[PDB]
């Protein structure tokens, strides 16, 4: 029958109180010419009624795809509360249930280290590296900036599990001109950092 | 006759989780192998030596289920005559309820023979027909107290149409038995003339698919035949606590059978220290359970060592009496 | 009750590459093909040339070692970085040695760059002058192998 997918909030939304974090429940394959979907939301098993639905997308091919979005409290998500979505529709013998929560485990502070380009890489038409290692819970944010202005031409690898149970990642900012003049900052956001934010500089 | 649609609602009972109180006191449930009774007529190497009768079980047993297998004996007429004439009056005098167990595979085969698949809309009469036929044959025929659907098939959990069939047939049964039946109006489990609807299945709630029947059954019998530790029974109940309430939950154990190959070691050895009595004494944290059940009452105290694997012997019902004492907290 | 390609390290060494209820096989457009709960051997050049019911990625087929940052030299934890960028087919192998292979190393999955190419990072005696070497294996490299060293 239909399928149910539960997606967590973006880490940046849960790390900044200025943003709005939301968990998303998606019901797909509501085919048969008899739709309607009922959503129920639960926090640690207690029913909550503060969710926002109403973005029905037809997406033709003989299915409907309904979504429900629940605003979550930053502290509730960071404390490891479980969010449960229950989908009820006449085409299912029993309502489908899904549950999502922050990865269990003791939070670990990320260590950020900036790396300059290898000399050999200077002859080809450079890459500034940002290693973020030793953090718990794969949710993290990494950005590049210079002189207070964000840099766009960068790419970050997905978190990779290290041999000690923590995660690590690398971010590469490709760039000469500003770097030639001795001018960069890699910003990292994680739940274990002081103020959920840290910056590491890198210059000639 | 009725054409009302069998809903697919619920997913959980009207009350779930540990309930510190319910109307009915804990019960001891008993599975009885009918093909080991002295009144049943079984080339069998044990054509004689059938020592135990249905009335041999202790008088404190609250409910006993007839686990009848037609392919295990030649004829059952003598057994039914003895049940109507001798067994059932004695059990009625004792106040021990009698229910009949039916396999879920048989219900699925009856659904399939009627041409029913697993859909939302599907001719509102065939499910009631199968339910009423089973009710007449298995319960009303011998004036029993209810029906115990045994669902230990993992395919039901895997396939949507099988789940639909199970939900619809259990609703049709609930129109005849259980708390949803109109015949039980103003009645509660334990009262005279109450028709029970019982569901026995795996101790894993997902494979058990208890969310399909949680709202229509009186008890859920979790086959905890390999547990025997309070931590494991607590984990099982926690797996069940969000779909059913505690007063519906009964964890059980099985006594070693002859030529079984299954090997359940919870109810072997000394009674006072066996895991079966841990199960019998276990209770949901801050709550009351439905009771305790045991499989093969005629095998009470048997093991899988020595001649026990190839010989039938009478029983003193020691495990049964101890489990009764641990469930109801009284002294026999 | 079908589809997966062979392992990348098996296609680079002429190693062996191979590609793929209780109602309990028949494709190069030939007949040398062949677990309860609770393989077709392919030629190296055949897979490298692009040869219920489908080949290598179609397209035209830079190692840099980085020492640990100074701040990383506090408590015991140093990271020797190996950046490998500018290769096309995401199939690539990365290892570390110091003529003996080093096991305490981890490599991120390939990431598509803005120019369509891919890049990756590998994270790994150093104080005593011993030289480490990040070895990269790809289809576009000379002899299908390259090594970039790093030391003090």
């Amino acid at each position: 029958g239909p399928s149910v997918f539960l997606f967590p909030p973006k880490p940046k939304d849960t790390l900044m109180i200025s943003r709005t974090p939301e968990v998303t429940c998606v019901v797909v394959d509501v085919s048969h010419e008899d739709p309607e979907v009922k959503f129920n939301w639960y926090v640690d098993g207690v029913e909550v009624h503060n969710a926002k639905t109403k973005p029905r997308e037809e997406q033709y091919n003989s299915t409907y795809r309904v979504v429900s979005v629940l605003t979550v409290l930053h502290q509730d998500w960071l404390n490891g509360k479980e969010y449960k979505c229950k989908v009820s529709n006449k085409a299912l013998p029993a309502p489908i249930e899904k549950t999502i929560s922050k990865a269990k485990g003791q939070p670990r502070e990320p260590q950020v280290y900036t790396l300059p380009p290898s000399r050999d890489e200077l002859t080809k038409n450079v890459s500034l590296t940002c290693l973020v290692k030793g953090f718990y819970p794969s949710d993290i944010a990494v950005e590049w900036s210079s002189n207070g202005q964000p840099e766009n031409n960068y790419k970050t690898t997905p978190p990779v599990l290290d041999s000690d149970g923590s995660f690590f990642l690398y971010s590469k900012l490709t760039v000469k001109s500003r770097w030639q003049q001795g001018n960069f900052s890699c910003s990292v956001m994680h739940e274990a950092l002081h103020n959920h934010y840290t910056q590491k500089s890198l210059s000639l | 006759l009725s054409n009302a649609p069998l809903a697919a609602s619920p997913g959980q009972a009207d009350k779930v989780g540990a309930q510190a109180t319910c109307a009915a006191k804990p019960i001891f449930f008993g599975y009885y192998r009918t093909w080991r009774d002295k009144a049943i007529e079984l080339g069998d190497k044990w054509k004689d030596k059938l020592h135990t009768k249905l009335t041999d079980i202790p008088e404190q047993v609250d409910m006993v289920s007839l686990f009848h297998v037609p392919d295990n004996q030649k004829s059952d007429q003598r057994f039914w005559e003895t049940f109507d004439k001798e067994y059932h009056p004695t059990l009625k005098e004792r106040g021990t309820k009698v229910v009949r167990t039916i396999g879920a595979k048989l219900l699925l085969n009856k659904i399939k023979e009627k041409g029913l698949y697993g859909q939302s809309r599907e001719d509102d009469s065939k499910y009631r027909e199968i339910a009423h036929e089973v009710y007449e044959e298995y319960v009303a025929k011998h004036n029993l107290d209810g029906l115990d659907v045994a669902m230990a098939l993992r395919e039901v959990e895997k396939y949507t149409n099988l789940r639909w069939q199970l939900r619809k047939i259990m609703g049709a049964f609930s129109e005849l038995m259980g708390p949803k039946a109109p015949g039980n109006a103003g009645k509660k489990p334990g009262d005279d003339g109450y028709k029970y609807l019982i569901y026995d299945t795996f101790d894993n709630a997902q494979l058990a698919q208890v969310a399909l029947v949680a709202d229509v059954v009186d008890y859920v019998l979790a086959q905890t035949y390999d547990k025997g530790t309070e931590e494991s029974i607590t984990r099982v109940w926690n797996g069940f606590r969000d779909k059913i309430n505690s007063c519906q939950f009964l964890a059980g154990y099985a006594h070693p059978e002859e030529n079984d190959t299954n090997r359940f070691l919870t109810a072997i050895g000394d009674v006072d220290t066996s895991g079966a009595m841990n199960v019998a004494a276990w209770k949901p944290e801050g709550g009351e359970k439905g009771g305790t059940f045991a499989y093969a009452l005629d095998r009470d105290g048997r093991t899988y060592d020595g001649d026990d694997l190839t010989t039938l012997k009478p029983t003193d019902f020691a495990f049964t009496k101890r489990a009764i004492e641990l469930t109801k907290g009284i002294s026999l």
